[PDB]
């Protein structure tokens, strides 16, 4: 449309279990806060995903607590243009009628 | 084990440690619980233990003791940091029972994770006699 510059943002929303999903939000199966707030990610190795499954104790209590994350895109457009100049003589008496 | 807990009152971070471990960034000393629990070890946790360890400090000064409301309960502001030992636990446990015939080799695997490293693996032999005891089958 017209009046918003010359750009296009658009978002991308990122997986739960994804590498890119980077966040504070992190409460691992004990309580403890970590690092990471996306379980194992885009780990498919078995011994890193036991460690990080979500148990859960018969009292329950705040554990396994995870975050989200978002991407956003963007893109503009640019301007083109040429042209050519020429002389009524060049069309009167140029041999071809067709010329222009 | 017993895990020692620092709790800070500024930031409101609970420091799991443990039993020797020790702080010095202002935090002061507000218990210590059993991990894993002795009479319920696969039904509560650090987050069990802490909440109950802090349920009996006052919110003005962790220091001293206090009673509800003046106590600390709200946990969703109380940030849990764990740097105690991990909990040993028991990966691949062994099949309860093996049944084989003469002259055919057995195989016995364990996996272990968590503990402070390095783990050492000490297998004992029990024979089916009456009054035998484990022994230590030599390395």
């Amino acid at each position: 449309p017209k009046h918003y510059g010359k750009t296009i943002k658009v978002y991308e929303y990122v997986p739960l279990l994804d590498d890119r999903n980077i966040n504070d939000q992190g409460i691992d199966a004990s309580g403890a806060t970590i690092v990471n707030g996306n379980l194992y990610g885009s780990s498919k190795d078995i011994g890193n995903i036991t460690s990080k499954l979500p148990l859960l104790t018969e009292n329950g209590g705040r554990v396994n607590r995870v975050g989200f994350t978002r991407i956003a895109r963007e893109g503009s457009i640019h301007k083109f243009g040429f042209f050519y100049e020429f002389t009524q003589e060049s069309i009167d008496f140029d041999s071809d009628d067709g010329l222009m | 084990p017993v895990l020692k807990v620092m709790f800070h009152k500024d930031t409101n971070v609970a420091t799991v440690l443990d039993a020797s471990g020790s702080l010095s960034d202002g935090s002061v000393e507000v218990g210590t619980f059993h991990h894993p629990d002795e009479t319920y070890p696969d039904s509560v946790t650090i987050y069990h233990g802490v909440r109950d360890l802090l349920y009996k400090r006052s919110a003005k000064d962790p220091s001293q003791t206090a009673s509800y409301p003046n106590n600390i309960i709200n946990m969703q502001v109380i940030s849990i940091d764990m740097k105690a030992t991990p909990r040993l636990i028991l990966g691949t446990a062994l099949p309860r029972v093996i049944s084989t015939i003469e002259g055919k080799d057995v195989t016995w695997h364990v996996d272990v994770a968590g503990g402070k490293a390095p783990l050492t693996y000490k297998w004992q032999f029990k024979a089916n006699t009456v009054g035998a005891a484990f022994a230590d089958i030599d390395s």
